[PDB]
């Protein structure tokens, strides 16, 4: 049956044509594809793998659209926030989310990276307790996870060392998921309470007493004063050796920096893009606050870089280090909804219609994003690309011979006539 | 404020924050109020010092190119939006600045051809960056015109650059290829609902007419252009009269009646013979709708006299024949005067009604009264002033004969409108206008067909409905996205008058009856469908589209009234009970269930009077006008479960279907029983089988015997049950006649 | 719930309304709380919205009950309720009447179908009149005038005849009407509709 | 309150200043260093030799000295509890340090009560007012709380004045 799909991409069009928001569609597109994704994937020739990746891939593109555009056009402006200097340095960083839409951006497109990233099953036959095996060797004077590195890291057993491994990779992955909870639920029971208590060093300071304008959210203060200290704490303890690849990588991604190669090396375009967006924000982050004297001298311990990049430059960066990822044409269509030059990439692909024919579902899905953009956005793609889209959508329509459905396309020109 | 206001606030933060560092960090703060009281040189300084300490700061530093901007200081203009930029790359405007200015002042360095390539590729083809285009090359003729040829052929429905080729043609003075290109043009449909073009099509072609070249070459290609013309009148007065004021729409009438009279000596048998005809019922139609344009604003006893007068016009209108399609040259030309025909029609059609609806054969005392030759005085003298000459004007010297005086039939306005939906390029407001105009008629609109003209070949339903990627858009959705549509304008219209004869406002004068958010919604998906989209916005336009999917579909957090709901919910049953194939029936049946299973919900929490949970910024606006009640709940309820079960016997659960058909005694239940029993006694009717099955075989066919003539005994008998038919009462008739003779 | 009531009727005994209404309140009595509400509402409704004036103490705190009956889903018999945010309405169309925003406060009447503007609604809108509640009909008056004056001033600034018609609708609503001052009121609005023409 | 606390808490450390400073000199162990650093109510430095004498993890903990978040105090407190059961042997600076953590540092199983012969009492009651549980408790409670744990010498007035001020109702 499969051969069925376009009928639910156009049925979508059919139910919103008909009830006279338009976000719904996209919505619909998005499920419809993973949907399918599923189709091809269960049971499948090894021919259908490829194409059910390609479509995985199809339905995140269309939710990282629906995040952002609903993100950008559903803004009707709300109340500034009037912050003081004795305001705590939580109240900031909201402020600074909030007023700076550039990077609240930043800020949907990581939460979208970390909804579709792959995490490992739960480590399966734990131990009871934590270096249980270099306890029972003797051997551990101090029962602290710095024992072994005020000397020499032949104090621990190797099947212990390997044991951290498999956490530390562990939490790892959860942390790059955004499944934070979940890791301090792991450390706290996996008798990590040491590293748990390095996780909660992530919140910023608020005071609900002080910070009134959170008093709903918060009961009791949270978060931690001296953060630019925990920061330079942590990303010191992340370049300090005699540490498991992982646990130095999560170290890294709390500080805003860049893991050690051992683990980096493994990272996909989404991951390393990821990783280099974090980097982005957390630089803007203490940024923000030294511009406003939130920052307290004796903190700065340490130097981290303070020069931003700009997405542009990131995706830059990142797409010549994952060449072959990059050019993946959803994927690029990604990478230009991030950037907003969506329209610009439209036109561009129609005039690749003047190695677009090789692939089904890139003329499919152009078409239908131009359809969904001049609905949100009246105006968005021009007139004559519409024309040139449907057209060609069209006679493929007509050569898979779902004639039945050619109406509903029709709805957007005059040319329409010629039918 | 003054400016003892603003310097005495110097010794407000003075006397609070007095160290240098701070006193220059309220420097841009100082400056945003200078900046209010017309102090330039002033405010600059301000600004300029708190860039001294803040110096990272893009919007410090775009505020200095925008004063350096009104003190037109270029070079000091451009250097400060490009910190500003260069600090954060999101601010794509001031990208277009800096180009804007790199190519207004000076071309001759290439940065400002680097600023222009960037700008492109941040608004793609916009109609700024072709303007900048040309800007650059300003700084020969031959070389202008390849740039236009070069832009017009990936660009052809840009309004003004094919206004420009005109533009360059007349400056050559070769006005020849100036019309011929006009003429092939105005067959895009996109440039012919551009008012700006069409006043460039009528002015290039009249020049034509007086220019030495005309005569000189031919008469033969005269007639030709001449149709044009008229065609370019009729566009030109249908924009004009929606967005221009009283005045201007007046005027364009002289011009038109001017033509007209010039056109109708030459007559014929030829494509400009045929298109004065149908031209000259647009000049009525538009007249009409001039007429009624000046009277709403005016008094009642204007109003009245205006309306009759209006509704002469209309009438004139609609009885001028359909325009002899066959004797065009070509298929574009012919199908085209025909769209035109069904538009005149259809509009016309509906004021028509929608004025005679008024009063009790309220047309014949319009044609009876003013159809008298002293009428064409009284109609020339409310739309010109009696000064012009009253002989070469169109107006006066039509001869007006035999007017019908029928009344519009509902069946010949359907098959107009549905070959009229392209007549303005389906244009939200043409259908929402449309759909309204049918909001008070007895019949309703084909809406689907309406759809299908427009997007050919779209899939009713998408398989993938999983998604709301817009590439699974289908017709119901945009069924389903009309009706919304419409009901929330006529809510709100409803709401505006409320406060201060709706429906009788003609197309043109009305204003935007959908939200901007709608309109660009449609926008969106049509040039998406269509293929006229650009490469860099398909990621916008198909976003724009996904945003609205998850609320045609009812999915998390639709803006859906619990009333919007069911009447899509009801709206769809219906349309799809009357349908003959299965697959559509299906499909219809389907949403239709979909909506009802999310409405009860709702409804039960209404049935205990308790509150539903507004929305956030809703697609479809909310009102207590039609908030739904617990009178009619239980009905919902009712009407749904009919829903439900014609859905079970779609799809095989007859056993459930006929137990929950047969617990209701509906109007409707009855045609479902009937139709489903018929169909276990057809198939096995005639066929060698067991007597016994035979005799049960038969005894099916004498039970919808029965249910069709309970449905006609009760529809004869009351009205409102005629109303509440699934199908016409003669089709139910049609099979009765079948089922008895088998 | 019941001491709360017993110390909030005494203090309403004791002509003490803006304080029983917080005392009901307190008890999230709402039937109570809200026709206290209407009482301290009527006589302030034409008043001038000025800083620090009984009308903005009064207003501020019924809007704070009005969000926090909404957003709890709170509510008194519709009577009783239905008033409330009538008169709520109406401060708003006199503040934005005495701010000189003609046009907000025209459409806001206009919502509330309270006075008849076009002569086919007079028959329900009278009988409307009949069963609303005196705090309503008591600052009748003083709406018909603003109203009246406010067609008067969009008059001086097709739609002559439309502000025309209109003023005659008010005009028979309250030839019709029996209420507060009919004398003055009804020979003012004559007179203004006089002007017009 | 805040500014209060803060403002005695940097008045203690001023006093307790050259005793901890003197024994800082004369220590030969890098954690008792560090130990002595969270006495002096830094908690930066303390960090940043943890850092320097490879001791991280702990390093990233002593950030938390100061945010009173109960979440890494009952953890504190339950690694101390399953370390007195069993715990073969845990440096004895570190479990100070995780007693600092646990927010109870006398209040305890695990206790720094015996210091009582090793500092200064002002010492130890800086101990309880900077860790202690500083946002559930009023300033005078807190006091009261030490107080209550330690008799201070009759004839010293700097120790009457705290008494007095804990004495409250």
């Amino acid at each position: 049956y499969q051969t069925e799909r376009f009928t639910k991409f156009s049925d979508t069009l059919k139910e919103f044509k008909i009830e006279q928001d338009p976000f719904n569609i996209i919505r619909e597109f998005r499920s419809a594809a993973g949907q399918l994704a599923l189709d091809l994937a269960n049971s499948g020739d090894e021919s259908n793998v490829i194409s059910s990746k390609d479509w995985e891939l199809e339905a995140r593109f269309w939710h990282l659209v629906e995040l952002l555009l609903v993100f950008r056009n559903a803004d009707l402006d709300l109340d500034e926030m009037e912050l003081h200097p004795y305001n705590s340095r939580g109240l900031f960083e909201k402020k600074l989310m909030q007023d700076n839409k550039q990077l609240y951006q930043i800020w949907i497109v990581m939460v979208w990276l970390k909804e579709n990233t792959y995490v490992m099953e739960r480590p399966k036959n734990v131990p009871t307790s934590k270096w249980l095996n270099s306890i029972t060797s003797g051997g551990l004077k101090s029962c602290d996870l710095d024992f072994p590195l005020r000397e020499n890291t032949n104090v621990l057993d190797v099947k212990d060392k390997e044991e951290d491994h498999i956490f530390f990779k562990y939490i790892y992955e959860l942390i790059l998921a955004g499944a934070i909870d979940e890791a301090l639920e792991e450390a706290k029971l996996s008798d990590n309470i040491s590293i748990c208590m390095i996780l909660c060093g992530i919140q910023e300071y608020l005071n609900p007493v002080i910070d009134t304008q959170i008093a709903n959210e918060f009961n009791t203060q949270q978060g931690i004063k001296k953060h630019s200290l925990w920061r330079r704490t942590v990303y010191s303890l992340s370049q300090q050796a005699g540490l498991d690849p992982y646990e130095r990588a999560i170290y890294s991604y709390l500080s805003g920096a860049i893991p050690n190669q051992e683990v980096l090396q493994y990272s996909d375009w989404e991951s390393d893009l990821h990783i280099h967006l974090n980097q982005i924000l957390q630089t803007e982050i203490e940024n923000y606050l030294l511009e406003n004297n939130q920052v307290g001298t004796d903190e700065l311990i340490l130097p981290l870089p303070s020069h931003a990049l700009t997405v542009q430059e990131v995706l830059n960066r990142v797409a010549s280090r994952h060449p072959s990822e990059s050019e993946h044409p959803i994927r690029v269509l990604m990478a230009s909804v991030i950037l907003d030059s969506l329209p610009s990439v439209i036109h561009s692909s129609v005039e690749m219609l003047l190695d677009i024919i090789d692939k089904p579902y890139l003329l499919r899905i152009v078409t239908h994003l131009a359809i969904c953009l001049d609905i949100i956005n009246p105006g968005s793609v021009e007139e004559v690309d519409k024309s040139k889209l449907i057209t060609t959508y069209i006679s493929l329509l007509k050569l898979q011979g779902l004639y039945e459905n050619i109406p509903i396309y029709a709805t957007f020109l005059n040319e329409s006539d010629c039918l | 404020r003054s400016k003892a206001d603003v310097e005495r606030y110097i010794a407000s933060v003075q006397g609070s924050t007095p160290s240098p560092r701070q006193k220059s960090m309220k420097g841009f703060y100082f400056a945003k109020l200078y900046y209010e009281a017309k102090e330039y040189d002033l405010a600059k300084k301000y600004i300029c010092t708190y860039i001294n300490v803040q110096e990272r700061d893009p919007k410090a530093h775009r505020f200095l190119g925008l004063l350096y901007e009104l003190e037109e200081n270029t070079d000091k203009a451009v250097e400060c939006y490009r910190r500003s930029v260069e600090l954060n790359p999101t601010q794509k405007d001031l990208v277009l600045k800096i180009a804007e200015l790199l190519c207004k002042n000076d071309v001759t360095d290439g940065r400002a051809k680097y600023w222009l390539e960037r700008a492109a590729k941040l608004f793609p083809g916009s109609p700024a960056i072709y303007k900048l285009k040309e800007q650059l090359l300003d700084c020969g003729w031959n070389k202008l015109f390849d740039l236009i040829q070069s832009e017009l052929y990936v660009r052809p429905d840009d309004v003004h650059v094919n206004i420009r080729l005109v533009e360059v043609y007349r400056s050559t003075k070769r006005l020849k290829d100036a019309v011929a290109h006009c003429h092939e043009a105005e067959r895009n449909i996109a440039l012919r609902s551009s008012l700006e073009w069409n006043s460039c099509v009528v002015q290039t072609l009249k020049e034509y007419l007086e220019s030495l070249q005309c005569l000189e070459s031919d008469k033969s290609d005269w007639r030709a252009t001449n149709t044009d013309l008229l065609l370019a009148y009729a566009n030109l007065m249908l924009l004009t009269l929606s967005t221009r004021d009283v005045q201007e729409s007046r005027e364009l009438l002289q011009s038109f009646d001017s033509a007209l009279q010039s056109v109708k000596s030459l007559g014929g048998n030829d494509e400009l013979s045929a298109t004065f005809l149908e031209m000259k019922g647009h000049f009525y139609m538009h007249a009409g709708s001039l007429l009624l344009k000046m009277g709403q604003h005016s008094s009642n006893v204007q109003w009245r006299a205006l309306s009759e007068l209006a509704a002469l016009c209309y009438l004139i209108a609609f009885q001028v024949p359909r325009p002899k399609i066959k004797l065009i040259k070509g298929e574009a030309g012919q199908n085209l005067l025909e769209m035109m025909a069904c538009d005149r029609l259809s509009q016309s059609g509906h004021m028509l009604l929608n004025l005679s609806r008024g009063k009790q054969d309220f047309l014949k005392e319009i044609v009876e009264t003013f159809a008298n030759k002293s009428g064409q005085s009284a109609l020339y003298d409310a739309l010109f002033s009696s000064q012009s000459p009253k002989d070469t004007s169109f107006l006066g010297s039509d001869d007006i004969g035999n007017i019908d005086v029928r009344e519009p039939e509902l069946e010949d306005l359907t098959r107009y409108d549905v070959g009229a939906i392209r007549a303005h390029n389906g244009s939200l407001q043409h259908l929402t206008w449309l759909g309204l105009q049918w909001n008070s008629l007895p019949a309703l609109p084909g809406i689907r067909k309406w759809l299908k003209q427009l997007f050919h070949h779209l899939p009713h339903e998408t398989s993938r409905l999983e998604t709301n990627a817009p590439e699974s858009i289908c017709i119901l959705d945009l069924e389903v996205f009309l009706l919304g549509v419409v009901y929330t304008s006529h809510l709100q219209l409803k709401e505006k008058c409320n406060s201060h004869q709706p429906l009788c406002l003609p197309l043109p004068v009305c204003k935007q009856l959908c939200t901007e958010r709608q309109k660009s919604w449609w926008d969106a998906v049509c040039t998406l469908i269509h293929r006229k989209a650009v490469p860099g916005n398909v990621a916008k336009l198909r976003l724009l589209v996904q945003h609205e999917i998850n609320t045609l579909r009812a999915q998390e957090k639709h803006g859906l009234q619990p009333a919007l709901l069911v009447h899509w919910a009801e709206c769809l049953q219906k349309t799809g009970s009357g349908l003959n194939s299965f697959y559509d029936q299906r499909e219809y049946m389907g949403r239709s269930v979909h909506y009802w299973k999310k409405v009860l919900p709702l409804l039960k929490i209404i049935k205990k009077k308790n509150s539903i949970p507004e929305p956030i910024d809703p697609l479809f606006k909310h009102f207590h006008s039609v908030d739904i009640q617990a009178s009619e709940i239980v009905e919902y309820e009712e009407d749904a479960h009919i829903t439900f079960a014609i859905l079970d016997a779609v799809n095989g659960n007859i056993e459930d279907a006929v137990t929950a058909f047969e617990s209701i005694k509906s109007v409707v239940s009855y045609w479902n029983l009937a139709l489903i029993f018929h169909r276990k006694a057809e198939d096995i009717e005639n066929d060698a089988l067991s007597p016994e099955e035979q005799e049960e075989c038969k005894n099916y066919l004498r039970k919808t015997r029965d249910y069709l003539i309970k449905i006609i005994d009760d529809s004869d008998s009351n009205l409102s049950v005629v109303k509440k038919l699934p199908v016409p009462l003669e089709s139910v008739k049609e099979m009765l006649n079948s089922v008895m003779q088998e | 719930k019941p001491i709360i009531n017993k110390v909030a009727s005494v203090a309403e005994n004791k002509g003490l309304f803006e304080e029983a209404a917080k005392l009901y309140d307190l008890a999230k009595n709402a039937d109570k709380v809200l026709e206290l509400m209407n009482k301290l509402l009527s006589p302030v409704v034409p008043q001038i919205s000025a800083p620090q004036s009984n009308k903005e103490r009064l207003k501020n705190m019924a809007l704070s009950i009005a969000e926090r009956y909404r957003a709890q889903g709170i509510s008194a018999n519709k009577f009783v309720d239905s008033t409330f945010y009538l008169l709520l309405d109406l401060i708003t169309f006199f503040d934005e009447y005495h701010s000189g925003h003609i046009d907000r406060a025209f459409d806001i009447i206009e919502r509330l179908k309270l006075v008849p503007l076009n002569q086919e609604s007079v028959e329900e809108r009278v009988a409307a009149f009949r069963n609303f509640s005196d705090e309503i009909r008591h600052n009748l008056s003083e709406v018909l005038l603003a109203t009246m004056n406010i067609l008067f001033t969009q008059f001086k600034r097709d739609r002559d005849s439309q502000l025309r018609s209109q003023a005659r609708t008010l005009i028979t609503f309250a030839g019709m009407i029996p209420y507060r001052t009919s004398g003055d009121t009804n020979a003012r609005l004559v007179q203004m509709e006089v002007l017009m023409n | 309150k805040k500014e209060r606390h803060c403002r005695l808490t940097s008045w203690i450390v001023s006093q307790i200043g050259p005793e901890i400073e003197e024994k800082i000199r004369n220590s030969s162990n890098e954690i008792e260093q560090i130990f002595l650093y969270l006495l002096l109510n830094d908690v930066v430095r303390a960090s940043k030799l943890a850092i320097e004498s490879k001791n991280g993890h702990l390093s990233v903990l002593i950030s938390y000295l100061g945010s009173n978040d109960p979440r890494i105090r009952d953890l504190a407190e339950l690694q101390l509890q399953k370390w007195s059961t069993g715990g073969c042997s845990i440096d004895k600076n570190i479990s100070k340090i995780y007693k600092l953590l646990s927010g109870s540092p006398f209040e305890g199983l695990f206790s720094l009560k015996e210091l009582e012969s090793e500092f200064s009492w002002l010492c130890l009651l800086n101990l309880t007012l900077c860790y202690g549980q500083i946002d559930e408790y009023s300033l005078e409670s807190l006091v009261q709380s030490h107080l209550d744990k330690f008799s201070l010498p009759y004839d010293d007035p700097i120790g009457v004045i705290f008494q007095l001020y804990a004495a409250n109702e």
